[PDB]
């Protein structure tokens, strides 16, 4: 298809006349916008003071189950098998 | 409720005229068939309603030339413009200044001040006036002078805009343009409070040197000029964060009375290829905006101090953007400011991005700036095209014809002293206590 | 009873105006309708003081809008809780002042000063007893330090026995908006010192001074330095409508703060104030107030604390704290900074605590004092006016709406004397 | 009640901060968030030694970090344990020194130290009652030690009633680790010596080999290095914390460690460290066993006085017949005009881990020779103007130079010159 | 925060960075369209748009269009910003009168021009790098001048130099010896460092590691851009000890008139399907300072050593390399100074190399880059004033430079600038 100056294959063949010349990198996408947009900042002045946030508290540990005394209400209920203690330890 | 008319003269007054409409036309909605698009009136500044439907954009396009007015009248901008408003004379000046100012523009005034008056009568708000011509035209000249001097005593307190192109140090199209071109600076001194460079040989490089067009024409440089009228009229037709009236222009760049020419520039101009690799900062736009080549008048900006420089600012730019970069504007040691102005800026914001006329070689882009201000070095121009004069008046070539014409011999010596007085001005303006 | 009305002016004075009065109303729970919708009954007792009674239980502030440039107010109807404001007070012109004093108060504004006044006037008489003035005005423009004082200059002649509060935005060196913020500034600053009673001054480069390090916001906008500004003022009379173990209104401020006749400048300060990660790791408390309080960052004005020696101290918290605590709080300090605070009268430092905090926050405290560095910004101002005067430059339009050279020479003899006998103190000895 | 602030400087400063607290975080049971999650009463009794109050519950320490190079602040930020300081407390420039003492002394130093000075006072003033400054910084790095020293100077003027507390690394000639490393040190002593009233000498070189002797670790890192001083940290101000039997507050054992007034640098170790222990084993390995973390050999002078610290429960009767036993034993590791100059103390709460540990704390006389080749390689350097002009061009001259060479020459005669007294 | 400029002039100074770039676009990961394929590091050396690509701040100059076009039609249409691809029209050929006041200036001060715009918007500049060939008229004309302007605009500011002197006895130039003769002077005292990359050297370092009988032009330039990230490597990531570009000027130069510097890499495996090994840090190390493996034909036993500054990048631990600091010492082939007691500079960064692929490169996860300044430099310097020497005796070559406007005395001037330099390096080394 480049044959003489019709279409585009680097700069060197596109010999650009009459009013400009063509496109190179990529882009005239007819009305992309370059910049980086700005007026962004998120948090507002008036919303500085006002609320004052705080720590909020933080989470306890969870702890463990206690066997000792699984043993203990284990007794005192009335099983003694092995699998009957499978038993009442879910319960 | 704020408007001001628009007076075209001259060739290349209306060719850039027709710019400046195609540009306004587009952005406040107007289609080129002028019915409203299938209120917010702000657009009340340049148009006026004419009651259902269609607008009729304040203007009055004169030249005495007949082929300009024809070319308009016969293309698509047909149904916008009042078709009594097209006042055409029948013999041009030929560049003939004094056959414009004295024996042809005089009939041609009158109905220019005729609907100058009814276009006055429907505005409420009329702050300022605008005028679009050259001085290296014969026609244009005279004529020009002549609205001005009648416009200044009909109404006078009212506020003076000027808008003409001086010929390039370089570069031309006629032979004899100097002595119009003083002459137009003879009579525009008494009736101007602003004046603008617009030399052409400028022009051309920002459309090589960034704009990357090989082998522009004028259309080219028209349809920028339109942006530099448009940048100055966002103020006047939106709210602005920091608003500047049409009283605050001369308010800030006319430190005396007579001072009154300035040098515009604006940026930045990038085809849609550039751009895409920039950042468009305002640090370093406002850094292009003073930079020796963007100016578009052909001076050096680097042979005199600075006075005082007037900015506005538009797109999504941030306050803390600009002063921030303003002050690092003082930082630099290459421009030095004069003793006597503590400060020389003047800022304005707004939030409307700049427009682009469909199928041209300007590129969308969220900021803009443009820089008018007036430095001491404007001088060169006159001294240059003074200069000139003298090689022309050593043997009264071409003497011949303008003498004739009606205008007196003495009419040449009175203006010297006029240009060689404004030189001492300058000269004078500049010394530091 | 024991009220003030409020006049703005100038593009300074509506956006302010339009702010200030956004902080007041969500602290008195009324809707921008007019309607009140607090949770306490605290929050009517003083309610004549800010607005009017009429039809329908609604509500109406009392503020006037005045300028020569229409689109300043247009901007604030349309805007959030705009329809509070009485149309009937709206007044405007159609010509523009262009930044000329001259213009806006020579031509113009006494062709449009007579409207405001008389409208002005109204509420006067309308109001049960009036207390006091407060004006809010922009001295490095040209419309509003016209006007603005040309009301100021009217309406003092009438209400000789009131009180009056000036907040004004002086311009300062490092940022600059107009080329003739020099010449008018020290124009209004003639007026003013002479019929001014109290007035604040407050420089824009030191508000984005205070949020830049402080409030460390990404961008600040606009709307960011105008409700700090407005929360400065908003508490200057917070202890006047609520309940409070020490009452302070407008005119106890004014007498613990002005010494001598014409020292009547002043600085303000507001806290607490710091940026999100302070939110969550500071602690508040009195002496964490104060603190704050006398940091030299904090002051709004450009003038360095450091570079003058205080005369004058009043603080006014916000909430219940006990008086003993910050008695010491304001006592210990005034120990540590002996030869930044007068020597010639102990007990330098007031102490005012009303039981109202403002709402959001628990600790909260409006810091206002005289000290002597605000001379700076005068002095600064003082050449800059001369700088371009011995040119004339700049002059023609001035001398072109009937003004001529005598009155301006005036102009910087009051000033040049006025620095003087404000630092004249500076160096007296007891 | 008598609490410490702490102020850190440099590379070394900032990194070892970051450990440190975490050692002593891990002491009081205190979570990343803030919160409180401890188990014993004594553990919040004192808090206020090392914590402030804020909203919430949460509890901030008053320690700042101050640099002339981002690397450390926004690298530190990142890690576990880095949200409980202050983000205000946070100084930091935008250039670093490129380890030219110089630079941070005197230039960069003056213009941003304003900053550090600013933080300092708001901590101090919050205060109930200054009880002492802790600062840790390197002799041989660059950018802390530049300003670390003029800190050091400006605090004591502004507070001459505190006591001030100060941590130093002196580069060895077996780890040289930057070609500036012997001009930085010997000026650093000059102000230390003028302005710091305590100082504790680590060597770098001689960490590596109690981790490969005692600790027999395959890999050394800086993150397990920093974890040794944090031990020894804690156990100067562990009895300041937490009851014992005799307390001592860091006043004592300045009073008990000081004997004279230009003699303030001191060699410190901990123990016990391993890859049922009972008194007897601690001590041995107290003077002996390799554990001293300093160049400097014991053995190649006499001791001025030494201390000990014992931390959980123990006889004292122990812990004065092993005093006592160990002087008798290791006359000649003492002199004999400092007669019983051993310090001791004893505290109920012992490291979280380890039942019983000592920490080293004795004024040895051998610390001349960090003086001596330190001293040695400054002359080299010197004598032909090898590297001369980087100091010279930025406000320093070789007048200056000199001067240190005598304080410390001086120095050195003076301290050697203890060690042959005889009475 | 961070950031720095690059300049690249010359064919020799054009092509090198060629290699600089792709080895950094592929380091960093950035497509080479400049479009992010499905953090900030980039930000030392890349800036945003910011809502897109990312470009290099790298300016080309030089005097003929016919390399500059090739990156306009190689296979890197897009990355490189066009409007700072400044070229010019004629060439110098070899000419430093030609390409030094002929033409360069007409170039000259464009390239400010876009250097300054680049300089505005970033904001922690630690300094620049320049590139150049000394064994070429345009490249000596223009760089020399170009390297003139740089330090009187800004002065304090940092910058690097990476020469490329002639070699021995291979070249590819004829009259090399006239134009770096004069370069030398005017680079002597206008830029803070600079390196030596004779050419040779470059050869033999494939050679007898990677194993290729068919090395040309490309290859050596791998070997460039390799270099650059070992040095560089602390300046973007994290390190148990970083090191920034101030703290390289400021620990290698003895004296302000001795600021010459050498280079060396190692290890280099060729790209073979062998286990190999892990290749300890230990015994990598090693095989920086045996003279075969060095960067330049400079023999660091012909001389003596003045200090030396190492970098090990990947996984190494300081304990390996203090330890290996000392063996180093004890060998009696290499010997410090008396004045010097420690002369040793160590960085360690984390990153293992990026490899570029396709070259000849491999994966390893150690590797160091050994740069030390020995007294022994004069011999590179010894060599090219003999040859100098021999040819102006009888005015050869001098017609076809004077006639451009080059003055005649300079050539006087010059060459005792090289005698008063020599002499400088000999006085240095005298034992105390
Ligand atoms: N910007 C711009 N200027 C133009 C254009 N065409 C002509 N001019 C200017 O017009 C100037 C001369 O004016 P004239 O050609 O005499 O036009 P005139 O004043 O109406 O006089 P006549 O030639 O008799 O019609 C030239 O110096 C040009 O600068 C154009 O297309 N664009
Ligand atoms: N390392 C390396 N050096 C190269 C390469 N190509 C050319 N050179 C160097 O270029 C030098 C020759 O200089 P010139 O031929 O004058 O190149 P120049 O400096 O751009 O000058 P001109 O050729 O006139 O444009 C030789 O000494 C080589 O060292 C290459 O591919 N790699
Ligand atoms: N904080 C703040 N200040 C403003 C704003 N707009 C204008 N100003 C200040 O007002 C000054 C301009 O005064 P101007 O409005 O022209 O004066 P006027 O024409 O007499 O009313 C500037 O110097 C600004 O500092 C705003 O939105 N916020
Ligand atoms: N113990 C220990 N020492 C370190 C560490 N990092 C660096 N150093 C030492 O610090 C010295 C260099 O200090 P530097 O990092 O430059 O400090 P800065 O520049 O002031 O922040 C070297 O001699 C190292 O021995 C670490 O993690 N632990
Ligand atoms: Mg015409």
């Amino acid at each position: 298809y480049p044959w003489n100056n019709r279409t585009q294959n680097t700069l060197l063949l596109k010999d650009d006349v009459g009013r400009s010349k063509p496109s190179a990198y990529s882009l005239p996408p007819v009305d992309y916008t370059y910049g980086r947009p700005l007026e962004r900042d998120e948090e507002g002045a008036k919303e500085v003071s006002m609320t004052w946030k705080y720590h909020a508290e933080t989470r306890p540990k969870e702890p463990d189950r206690d066997f000792a005394k699984l043993n203990k209400m284990s007794l005192t209920q009335g099983l003694h098998k092995s699998n009957q203690f499978s038993d009442y330890r879910k319960r | 409720m704020r408007e001001v008319i628009s007076i075209h003269v001259g060739q290349g007054g209306i060719q850039v005229g027709n710019a400046c409409w195609e540009l306004f036309c587009l952005e406040h909605g107007i289609q080129p068939d002028g019915q409203m698009p299938s209120g917010d009136d702000a657009f009340n500044t340049f148009f006026s309603e004419t009651g259902a439907g269609k607008h009729v954009p304040r203007a009055v396009f004169l030249d005495l030339e007949p082929t300009v007015i024809d070319e308009v009248r016969t293309g698509t901008y047909r149904q916008l413009f009042h078709p009594e408003q097209l006042i055409s004379g029948k013999e041009d000046a030929a560049n003939n200044f004094a056959r414009g100012h004295y024996t042809i523009g005089k009939e041609i005034v009158d109905l220019c001040l005729d609907r100058i008056r009814k276009l006055a009568d429907n505005c409420t708000g009329l702050q300022g006036f605008l005028v679009f011509n050259s001085v290296g035209g014969g026609t244009g000249s005279g004529l020009g002078s002549l609205l001005l001097e009648r416009l200044s005593v009909d109404y006078g307190k009212k506020s003076k805009l000027g808008f003409t192109i001086y010929p390039s140090p370089q570069v031309s199209t006629a032979v004899v343009e100097p002595y119009n071109s003083i002459l137009s600076t003879h009579s525009l001194l008494e009736h101007t409070d602003v004046a603008v460079m617009l030399d052409n040989e400028a022009i051309y490089d920002i459309c090589r040197r960034n704009l990357d067009i090989e082998r522009p024409t004028y259309t080219n440089l028209n349809r920028l000029i339109a942006q530099v009228i448009s940048s100055l009229t966002a103020s006047l037709r939106f709210d602005g964060a920091l608003n500047v009236d049409i009283t605050e222009f001369q308010t800030n760049l006319v430190p005396y009375p007579r001072i009154h020419f300035m040098l515009s520039s604006y940026a930045p101009i990038i085809s849609a290829e550039k751009a895409y690799h920039e950042q468009l900062s305002v640090a370093e736009i406002t850094n292009s905006a003073f930079e020796p080549a963007n100016m578009m008048a052909k001076c050096d900006p680097r042979h005199g101090k600075y006075m005082a420089c007037s900015m506005m600012y538009r797109g999504d730019v941030v306050p803390k953007d600009v002063n921030a970069s303003i002050a690092t504007i003082k930082t630099k040691r290459t421009i030095q400011f004069v003793d006597w102005c503590p400060t020389g800026f003047k800022v304005g914001i707004n939030y409307q991005p700049p427009t682009v006329v469909p199928g041209g070689d300007l590129a969308k882009v969220m900021r803009a700036v443009c820089m008018i201000s007036n430095s001491t070095a404007i001088a060169e121009v006159f001294s240059r095209l003074d200069h000139k004069f003298d090689l022309m008046y050593a043997k009264r070539a071409f003497v011949h014809w303008y003498v004739g014409e009606g205008m007196e011999e003495g009419e040449f010596s009175e203006a010297r002293e006029d240009l060689a007085a404004l030189e001492k001005d300058y000269e004078e303006v500049g010394i530091e206590t | 009873m024991r009220e003030i009305v409020h006049i703005q002016g100038g593009q300074c004075g509506n956006q302010i105006g339009a702010k200030f009065w956004e902080v007041i109303s969500d602290e008195h729970g009324i809707d921008p309708t007019g309607t009140y919708h607090g949770d306490s009954d605290l929050q009517l007792e003083r309610i004549n003081v800010y607005y009017n009674e009429a039809t329908g239980g609604r509500y109406v502030p009392r503020a006037i809008l005045m300028d020569l440039e229409p689109g300043t107010m247009d901007s604030v109807r349309a805007g959030p809780f705009g329809q509070l404001f009485r149309p009937d007070n709206f007044v405007f012109g159609q010509t523009g002042a262009g930044n000329n004093w001259a213009k806006g108060h020579y031509t113009e504004g006494a062709e449009l000063i007579d409207s405001v006044l008389d409208v002005v006037r109204k509420e006067a008489e309308g109001c049960d007893c009036l207390q006091g003035f407060q004006i809010t005005h922009s001295l490095g423009g040209g419309t509003g330090s016209g006007m603005g004082t040309l009301l100021i200059s009217k309406v003092r002649e009438e209400y000789p026995d009131r009180i009056m509060e000036t907040f004004s935005v002086v311009p300062s060196p490092k940022v600059s908006d107009t080329v003739v913020e020099p010449y008018n500034a020290t124009l209004s600053v003639h007026q003013l010192v002479e019929n001014a009673d109290e007035c604040m001054v407050i420089d824009n480069e030191a508000l984005y001074d205070i949020c830049f390090r402080t409030l460390k916001l990404t961008t600040p906008t606009y709307g960011d330095l105008n409700h700090l500004v407005s929360a400065a003022m908003s508490g200057v009379t917070c202890c006047l409508r609520f309940p409070g173990q020490l009452n302070s209104d407008l005119r106890k401020l004014a007498v613990n703060l002005i010494p001598f006749p014409r020292l009547h400048f002043f600085m303000i300060g507001f806290a607490p104030l710091t940026s999100r990660g302070s939110q969550q790791y500071r602690a508040l408390t009195v002496p964490e107030l104060t603190q704050q309080m006398f940091d030299a960052k904090n002051m709004m004005c450009a003038a360095d604390p450091r570079h003058g020696r205080y005369l004058t101290a009043s603080a006014l918290f916000r909430g219940r704290m006990s008086t003993k605590e910050v008695d010491e709080q304001m006592l210990n300090v005034q120990n540590k900074n002996s030869s930044y605070f007068v020597e010639w009268i102990p007990n330098n430092i007031k102490s005012s605590i009303c039981d109202i905090p403002p709402k959001g926050l628990k600790m909260a405290v409006t810091f206002v004092g005289n000290s002597t560095a605000i001379q700076e910004m005068f002095k600064r101002v003082a050449e800059q006016f001369t700088a371009m005067f011995r040119r004339k430059a700049f002059l023609h339009w001035y001398t072109g709406e009937g003004m001529d050279e005598m009155e301006f020479t005036e102009a910087e003899s009051n000033m040049n004397d006025l620095v003087s006998e404000y630092q004249q103190y500076q160096d007296a000895t007891a």
